DNA sequence: CAGTCCCTGTTCGGGCGCCA
DNA sequence: GCATGGCGCCCGAACAGGGACTG
């Protein structure tokens, strides 16, 4: 398919990406060998040499339902980096409307994109380098012939093509709201769910007519809950509670500035001790509940800016259940939330952790069409060691490590 | 001149060639190289140049294995600087403890490897060289290479890079044949009859000739005593070659090095090796010629090893139809130990594990970060993660990672006994202490003079402050929970706006590289109900103000 | 609010081991 | 004026980031 590829300018003085490919298991290794044999034949890729300076790693993955293994390659560097490519120029509009369908479902239409040729000048820089067990061999390197997937550019050059193909389907069904994010289609619909489902499945055939392979998973926007901050209820306060009480009100002082609490400190005035109960008086009674009902009403001041980067922290609770918050600025929280106990996830809090990373990073797209930063609380090499394992999206998040231990307990939980 | 196609190179935009003049040689050198240059100048590797080019590089030449002969060099640091990046291709080294047995096996390796490799034509200029007279007394003679040259930062990987692409070709036509191309060291291994093999061995042999590829008859064949990597591979078992360790009345800092260098090296297969104590010894700053006087603790140590390596043991292989199993001790404060089986004492592999990351930890921790290390290594050798057995408690664990507030794991494991044991040495409790003295702690300095407070005061009527020198806020934090510690009883209610201590206690360290740190674990140990609670800082809160007004004079 | 400290974790260089 | 690439281990300097304190 003889096409003119638009030329990918890189960031001024961009270095392109160099990272080096990490161990891979051998169920792992051998799926991604077969997998790019055939993308060598089918042209997608093209064998290259160690002088070409670049590198991205790469692994894969298998998703629920199919046994097929996925190629997955971390293109979070080079997509930093050609950044300026993807956002300004060939910038792709986010539907403020989806987070509010009924109904929400996500499509892997990736491999359409196989479809497009890649700039000649920018294909070295998507290089990777399939490792080989128990280093029985040296490094096999490749480079992509094609739009690949993974990098941000790719549905970012196939939108024109991508708003053809979804015309006819846009005019008989203008009720509808589609979007791509990378790899994904997200697809929202008001309609009720079992006919829902089949104007997913018209979808899928009416790719079909063009050729691209679309092989608990439903979203509902509508069923997500901001729920906030809570205060205990006790019958008989001791000078601790009354302790952890202020610890709190302290703290959750600097989301809203209503919060008052020198009335519930002259209580403690003088060493007393700790399991010392103290009678409920009412200069605190009232101050108390009127600190109560601040907390309920949402809090004012919120406001999403494309212009900076969004920020994802989570905390670990217990019995499965974790809770996280989306935000830009510190106190400024877009969204709270609290992933559970899923039903049907090993007691493995990595593997947990991994599921809600997950969440987290779908919800975020959905809301901003922009991935979300992650301050992940566990051990880096603790994480790097099994966080492929699990992993089932198709892109991958920006990642931080921190390690806070918990002050005024979870005031979040 | 080989046929193979030659990989292109560029030197980085605004710079030119190298102009590095050479230095002075020995007679011996100057000798044996010009020996070399000539027959390297009529087998088509190098050429002789004109005056036209402006280049050059010092060259010089090493003592090779048996001393027969020497290794031309070339000091192409310059030409690096200058030189393309490129990306080795190399990931890591093989391990014979990833080998599977076969009725047959032959190792080979190229002679002379880089000179049959074409270098990239409009390169050859930079790598021009000069050879000088005996004494330096007559003009010598001008040389660049036409092969890739021994020192350039592009050799190892262009020639790594080159061969695979020459087996591809025969390692697709054999996929029932095993190959482990490490460099120009080829390893082929197959279960075929003891004369096929030979066969295969010689329809390879003749496949690299077509190539260029030389194969000099000195290789291992059919010799059980094979010498691969370093090891020595026979028919059921696998062991290092001799290794001797340096033995000296004096040492000096790289005396050491040397000699910590080689027990590691020995851990991959000895087991209980231990090092900490003679790698204390490198602390600070120090000169290689530095020599330093053998602690006391480390005699211990390069003696104990020493008694180690006195008992030679060897490895076995591996096999993909059984698990695999990697059981660990604790062999000092801080290190560890583990070996990887597939049976009963049938080990394959074993090592040493001992990096204390961080100020303060536990043993729980430093395990959990050791069954990351085997793992990732594991995965490496075999592409699977192994079953493990560690000294620890399913419900010691269980209580951590639950208590713990990071997500944290550790993979299929089955319990051991062999002491000692990890464990946790104490345990904060969830809720105050019902009749027990309760401590309001805290402290300041003035980090402008270093001079600091910290004390307490309690329900009951205790009280104290001490005076502190070379402290800062954080430090007296601590020390007041220090204090607050060793003046109560068997149980305690210690109150904090010490967000910092906090943090540390709530992990249940046991182990820190702070002196105080150290003490304030000491006596937590010795309690037998600790309750510590945090409290806004410069509040009005009830205890704390008191004591704040106290250590803040 | 902005500028200092302190404490701590993560990255990278240099040296040795071992291989080529 | 004594080379290169790879992996490992061990120590320390440089650097980054968050909380507490200071003017
Ligand atoms: C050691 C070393 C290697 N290299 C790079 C460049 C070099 N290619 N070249 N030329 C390539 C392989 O080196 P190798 O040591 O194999 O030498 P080379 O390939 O140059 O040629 P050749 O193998 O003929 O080396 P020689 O020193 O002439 O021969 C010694 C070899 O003979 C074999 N050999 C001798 N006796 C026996 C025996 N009894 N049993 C088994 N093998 C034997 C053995 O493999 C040894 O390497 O790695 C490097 O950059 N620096 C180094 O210091
Ligand atoms: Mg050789
Ligand atoms: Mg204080």
């Amino acid at each position: 398919s003889p096409i003119e590829t638009v030329p990918v300018k890189l960031k001024p003085g961009m270095d392109g990406p160099k990272v080096k490919q990490w161990p891979l298991t051998e169920e792992k290794i051998k799926a991604l060998v077969e997998i790019c044999t055939e993308m060598e034949k089918e042209g997608k890729i093209s064998k290259i040499g160690p002088e070409n300076p670049y590198n991205t790693p790469v692994f894969a993955i298998k998703k629920k339902d199919s046994t097929k293994w996925r190629k997955l390659v971390d293109f979070r560097e080079l997509n930093k980096r050609t950044q300026d490519f993807w956002e300004v120029q060939l910038g792709i509009p986010h539907p403020a409307g989806l987070k509010k369908k009924k109904s929400v479902t996500v499509l892997d239409v990736g491999d359409a994109y196989f479809s497009v040729p890649l700039d000649e000048d920018f294909r070295k820089y998507t290089a990777f380098t399939i490792p080989s067990i128990n280093n029985e061999t040296p490094g096999i390197r490749y480079q992509y012939n094609v739009l690949p997937q993974g990098w941000k550019g790719s549905p970012a050059i196939f939108q024109s093509s991508m708003t053809k193909i979804l015309e006819p389907f846009k005019k008989q069904n203008p009720d509808i709201v589609i979007y791509q994010y990378m790899d994904d289609l997200y697809v929202g619909s008001d309609l009720e769910i079992g006919q829902h489902r089949t104007k997913i499945e018209e979808l899928r055939q009416h790719l079909l007519r063009w050729g691209l392979t679309t092989p608990g998973y439903e979203l509902h926007p509508d069923k997500w809950t901001v729920q906030p901050i809570v205060l205990p209820e006790k019958d008989s306060w001791t000078v601790n509670d009354i302790q952890k009480l202020v610890g709190k009100l302290n703290w959750a002082s600097q989301i809203y500035p209503g919060i008052k609490v020198r009335q519930l400190s002259k209580l403690l005035r003088g060493t007393k001790a700790l399991t010392e109960v103290i009678p409920l008086t009412e200069e605190a009674e009232l101050e108390l509940a009127e600190n109560r009902e601040i907390l309920k009403e949402p809090v004012h001041g919120v406001y999403y800016d494309p212009s900076k980067d969004l920020i994802a922290e989570i905390q670990k609770q217990g019995q499965g259940q974790w809770t996280y918050q989306i935000y830009q600025e510190p106190f400024k929280n877009l969204k709270t939330g609290k992933y559970a106990r899923m039903r049907g996830a090993h007691t493995n809090d990595v593997k947990q952790l991994t599921e809600a990373v997950q969440k987290i990073t779908t919800e975020s797209i959905v809301i901003w069409g922009k991935t979300p930063k992650f301050k992940l609380p566990i051990q880096k090499e603790t994480w790097e060691t099994w966080w492929t394992e699990y992993w089932q999206a198709t892109w991958i998040p920006e990642w931080e490590f921190v390690n806070t231990p918990p002050l005024v307990k979870l005031w979040y939980q | 001149i080989s046929p193979i196609e030659t990989v292109p190179v560029k030197l980085k935009p605004g710079m030119d060639g190298p102009k590095v003049k050479q230095w002075p040689l020995t007679e011996e050198k100057i000798k044996a190289l010009v020996e070399i240059c000539t027959e390297m100048e009529k087998e088509g590797k190098i050429s002789k140049i004109g005056p036209e080019n402006p280049y050059n590089t010092p060259v010089f030449a090493i003592k090779k294995k048996d001393s027969t002969k020497w290794r031309k060099l070339v000091d192409f640091r310059e030409l690096n600087k200058r030189t393309q990046d490129f990306w080795e291709v190399q990931l890591g080294i093989p391990h014979p403890a990833g080998l599977k047995k076969k009725k047959s096996v032959t190792v080979l390796d190229v002679g002379d490897a880089y000179f049959s490799v074409p270098l990239d034509e409009d390169f050859r200029k930079y790598t021009a060289f000069t050879i000088p007279s005996i004494n330096n007394e007559t003009p010598g003679i001008r040389y660049q290479y036409n092969v890739l040259p021994q020192g350039w930062k592009g050799s190892p990987a262009i020639f790594q890079s080159s061969m695979t692409k020459i087996l591809e070709p025969f390692k697709k036509q054999n996929p029932d044949i095993v190959i482990y191309q490490y460099m120009d060291d080829l390893y082929v291994g197959s279960d075929l009859e003891i004369g096929q093999h030979r066969t295969k061995i010689e329809e390879l042999r003749q496949h690299l000739l077509r190539w260029g590829l030389t194969t000099p008859d000195k290789k291992h064949q059919k010799e059980p005593p094979f010498l691969w990597m370093g090891y020595e591979l026979h028919p059921d078992k696998w062991t290092v070659q001799p290794i001797v360790l340096p033995e000296k009345d004096s040492w000096t800092v790289n005396d050491i090095c040397k000699l910590v260098g080689k027990l590691n090296w020995a851990s991959q297969i000895y087991p209980g090796i231990k090092v900490r104590q003679l790698s204390k010894l490198l602390r600070g700053t120090k000169a290689l010629t530095e020599v330093i006087p053998l602690t006391e603790e480390a005699e211990l140590e390069l003696a104990e090893n020493r008694e180690i390596l006195k008992e030679p043991v060897h490895g076995v292989y591996y096999d993909p139809s059984k698990d695999l199993i990697a059981e660990i001790q604790k062999q000092g404060q801080g290190q560890w130990t583990y070996q990887i089986y597939q049976e009963p004492f049938k080990n394959l592999k074993t090592g040493k594990y001992a990096r204390m990351r961080g100020a303060h930890t536990n043993d729980v921790k430093q395990l959990t970060e050791a069954v990351q290390k085997i793992t990732t290594e594991s995965i490496v050798i075999w592409g699977k993660t192994p079953k493990f057995k560690l000294p620890i408690q399913k419900e010691t664990w269980e209580t951590w990672w639950t208590e713990y507030w990071q997500a944290t794991w550790i993979p299929e494991w089955e319990f051991v006994n062999t002491p000692p044991l990890v464990k946790l040495w104490y345990q904060l409790e969830k809720e105050p202490i019902v009749g027990a003295e309760t401590f309001y702690v805290d402290g300041a300095a003035n980090r402008e003079t270093k001079l600091g407070k910290a004390g307490y005061v309690t329900n009951k009527g205790r009280q104290k402050v001490v005076p502190l020198t070379n402290t800062t806020n954080q430090k007296t934090e601590l020390q007041a929970i220090y204090l607050a510690l060793q003046d109560s009883g068997l149980e305690v209610n210690i109150v904090t706006d010490s967000q910092y201590a906090l943090g540390i206690i709530q992990a249940q360290p046991d182990k820190s590289e702070s002196e105080l740190v150290n003490q304030i674990i000491e006596q937590l140990i010795k309690k037998e109900k600790v309750y510590l609670a945090w409290v806004p800082a410069h509040k009005g809160i009830g205890g704390n103000e008191q004591v704040d007004k106290l250590v803040s004079a």
